[PDB]
Formats: C-alpha cells, structure tokens, sequence
C-alpha cells in the first residue's frame, strides 16, 4: 500500500 | 497523533497470496493512510493461506525518502506498526514481507 | 484512535540507569498513560549511558491482565510501541527490559 | 566453586503467574542464594501454566552492581545460569524475564 | 548441474539506492538468470551505499508457484543463493530484501 | 510505569 | 530480477 | 529473587 | 560453474546419529567433492532420527584455509551450500553443525 | 554440587586456531573435567586470534550419550556452561562451535 | 575436549 | 566430509 504525508 | 488500524487479511487464490485490507468499521479497502500530523499505523495479520504467514518486516524500493520514520514488529509476526511523525510531506509505497512455513522464500505483497 | 508518544532517557548516577521520561512536550513525567479509546504508546530510547542499551520487550509481572494487547519492537531496539485496544478497564504496571554491551544482565525500569 | 540448583515452577492462580521456587531437596524456598565462594547457580524452569514459557535472560535494576557477573541461557529457554565470582560482597535483586506463547508480552517474576 | 554467479551492486542516486547487476565477466547486465537444468544462483552483495546493507531474504509475489524451490542465506547477509531444481517450467519475479543500518525499513530492489 | 484502561 | 525455468 | 554475595 | 548436490541422511544407531551420504543417482558416497572450477556445493537434510536436526552451519578446525570460501543455510535448517570459487589449491575436512530438540547439545558430523 | 572454571584461550599458529585451556591455577590443561556428583563446568572465551570469535554453542558427535545434560550460554558468547548431573556414568567428547567475523564458516575445536 | 563421569 | 580443491 501507500502512505500519504500532508503535514 | 492518531492510531489508524488496518487488518491484512491474506487468502489463497490459485495457489497464491492475496491481501485484502479491511478497516475499522469491516470494510475493504487498499490499506493506504494520509497522515495529518505524528502518528501511527497498525497492521494486524489474519493468515488465511494454511501457509504459516508471519511479517518479518516492511520493505521500501525508496527506503530513504522520509516518508515513515520506523517500523516495529511483534515477536509473533501478528503485528507490524508504522511510526510516521509527518515531518517531510510526499508519498511512499510499501510491500509487507512475511515469512512462511511451506518453503523458505519471503513473500511480498503487491508493489 | 491515539498514539501518544513519550522518550524514554536514560542516564547514569551512581554507576546506575536511571530513567526519566518525556512527553512531548520537553516535560519530564513517569511515562504513565491513560487509554479512554483504542489506540498506541510509542517509548523512544535516548540513553545516555554509554552502555549500549537496546530494548528488548516490554516485562509485566500480569502478562494476562489484558491491559496491554501487544508489544512491537523495532530492529534497532531503540522503540517499543503498545498496542492497547481498551476494551477491558483496570491498571497494570511494566517494567522495560533491556539489553547493553557492558554485560550479559538484562536491564530493567523500575518495579 | 559450588555451583546450586533452584528449579522455578510457575504456575497460574486467577489467571496469573505464580513462582514457587524449590530447592534439590524438594523444599519450596526463596530462590534466594548465598554466594561465599566463586560459583554457579543453576535455575530450572518447570512450566505449569500452558502458557509456553521459556526464559530469555535474567533482568535487574541495578544491573553494573557486580554482584552478578553472567548470565547463560539454554537454546530452548528452560535453563538460566548466573555466574557468581564473588569478588564484589552486597546483595542484588532480580526478577526472571521470560516470553510466553499466549501474546506478545514479556513475562517478570516479582520484584 | 550449473551454479551462475551476479555481483549485486548497490549505489546511491538522489538519496536512494539503485541496484546494477554484473556478470562473472563484469558486464552490466539485469541478474535474470535462465535456468535449463538443477543448479544454482549465488547473488554477492557489493553495498557502495555507506547504509550498511545486509540481504535479509529473497522475496516474490507468487511464492508458491514452484520457479525457485528455496533460498539461502550467509550469516554476514553479503549472500543469498537460490536453489532451482528447474523441474516446474515458468517464469517468477523476485526482489531482494535487506536490512540498513540508518533506519528500521527492509530495503526492497526494484519490482 | 502504568497504564490505566478508561474504556 | 526475473528467473525463467526452460527444463 | 536476591544474591548475597559474602566472600 | 558447477553445482553439485548431495543428500545428508541422519538415521539413528544404538541412539545415536549415523550420516549416510548420497548422490544425486541414490548412491551411498562419502560425501566429499571435488572443485574443478568455481562452483556450489548444496546439502540437502534428510532427518530420519525424530530428534529434530535443523543445520546451523558448518564447522572447520581450519576455518582460514580459504577452501571453501562461504557457507549460506536456509531458513527452515533444512539446507546448507557451500560457496568454493577454487582459487586456493588443497584439501579441507568440515563437520555439519545442528541443532536438536531432544536436547540443547549441538550435533556434530564424523570429524 | 562443584563448579569447575577452565578459561578457553584461542590464538592463531600458521594462520589457524589453536586451543590452549587454562586452569584456575593458570596452568595450561587440557579442558577435561571429571564430574563426581551433579555440577557445573563454566568455560570462558579469551579470543587472542582478532578473528572476532564468538562460541554459538558445544558440538557432540553423541549428542544423546546423557553424559552432558545442558548447554547454556552468554548473550555475548563469551561464556558456555554445561549442565552434568552425573547420573549416566562414561564419558564423551565434545567440540566447541564458533562463529567468526572474517569469514561465514564456524570454527570447531580438534576432535 | 573430554569429559568423564564417575557418579 | 573433506573438499579436495583442484584448480
């Protein structure tokens, strides 16, 4: 899967 | 922070692993997570494949990117745990690798 | 969920570890945690030893109290995380284990 | 060198370890150890609560007092020996530290 | 029977590893390796990425679909060979596993 | 240290 | 890499 | 349990 | 490249363990190989003791002599490969080291 | 119960190991132990080869003579610890197995 | 090395 | 067993 960082 | 839980469920079909993420509330979906601040993810294995399933890790072609800060692993191969502290903003794909009682291969889960 | 986060450092006076815990904050504090939903605790080592510590688990004198779900540990051995899904009430105490490079004798917190 | 012989039976009583040390005698006592002389002590496992005990090390709070100079473990985790040159004099505590097959925590015998 | 041997050498570009197979005459070349009869394939880590790479395993999607029948490992992680009995014909797909010392992520090569 | 379920 | 088996 | 060491 | 590939059958006699060599023909041989070329050498276990042998490795009182350049072993104990690159011109004598779990003694081949 | 103390001194001659055992006394033995009632031996390694030796355990090619009850050993390999409760009378021999941070073959002790 | 038991 | 190494 994917991981998504929107700090 | 948040801890967001995903449960990898893993069958067989034609004699090959498939995971099927389910989320809290039982439904599928691709395991994916955006992190909004410092947090973590938890994936707990149900083995459906009779094949002795157990994580050994989790694997990353960009290792390096920042994206997650850490990986942590029960001694039972149940559980896997993502650290992500949401520094450095992006993407990055993964693959679960487990070990399994029919051969000494690793398996990976799809790219 | 939650995931809180606490470091766990580790000093010597008088030739022996004392631990001090941090929030996140900077904040010293005893590491304690209250769970009021599912979620995480992830203890971050910072020894300051010069005994080469590494955790190795996480040590209850009530393993089947059912406080704590699991432990994860990570290949460095400088974070364990708890999995505390919060389902049965009560209190339980635990103690980090450890390893270090001057002996062969396991490491604990205190009692 | 003398070297002593303590076999740790382990049972559950309300769900929980209980540790009844006996001596080669058959007589329960404390597990406890005079040490005059350079030596070993010997300490055997009987697991009785199907949990799937096995030792991992020998855990202390104080573990750079001397007191102690080693610990060995048997590949199977039913024996720890502590090697004792009594060089050192003063007292030391320790709980055994031990995993189980029932989850993924460690298991401490009492402070 | 045959044993092949690939050099697999790791660098660095852009912060993350790429990986450049050479053959026994030190060509460039992809490590795909045809196998037409039992044999061997032996892969030597040449890790020029200052990230203290270790292999771990060899890890496929399709694990159970017979191509490769086991894979072994050197204690220093600088090896992992294949045994191919070459009895089930077909092709399979595998990436490297490896540990780093920088951070707790296994290191996968490209799918 | 402890931990305290509050469910 | 990719393995091909022609037995 | 505890050692005591008396040498 | 050459890989050459022998069978190791453990049986028991008077409680003890006999190696019996055999060959990729079914014939009983000794075991030893001739190195011509670069090449692998793969030992396969066959356990026929109830005593659980897995291999740990494999033992050399001239482990320097630079015979035989690398071993690697399979996850499950199950196989062991010798790596020779037949550089060094010479003989050396090796023990299969195992483990067993009857008892935590390892076992060792005919020196 | 006696425990007997014999310090394991490994240096190198010709480029290979060479086993010197040292008594209490600091004389040169042969690292025999008569064992007449239950006990310890307690073996200590003095590498002197810089071949970064490490015991992984005590090889027996009668692993299952009863002469030898248990192995333990240290976390460090520095120390191995046999168990003998002297009640099989006769004797065995034993080779001690090493692991060794130049090469991925183990080191044994002469036959 | 050898070990001799004389229980 | 012995490996015998004829280069």
């Amino acid at each position: 899967p994917q991981i998504i960082n929107r700090p | 922070g948040l801890a967001q839980f995903i449960k990898v469920n893993v069958t067989l079909e034609n004699g090959e692993p498939v995971f099927i993420y389910t989320d809290a509330n039982g439904q599928v979906c691709q395991g994916d997570i955006t992190v909004t601040q410092a947090g973590t993810i938890t994936y707990l294995l149900n083995d459906q494949t009779l094949k002795g399933l157990k994580f050994v890790g989790v694997g990353f072609v960009t290792p390096f990117d920042g994206i997650i800060d850490a990986v942590t692993i029960s001694s039972d191969g149940m559980l896997v745990q993502l650290v992500d502290l949401d520094k450095t903003p992006g993407t990055t794909k993964f693959q679960f690798v487990l070990s399994n009682t029919a051969n000494t291969l690793l398996v990976l889960s799809a790219d």
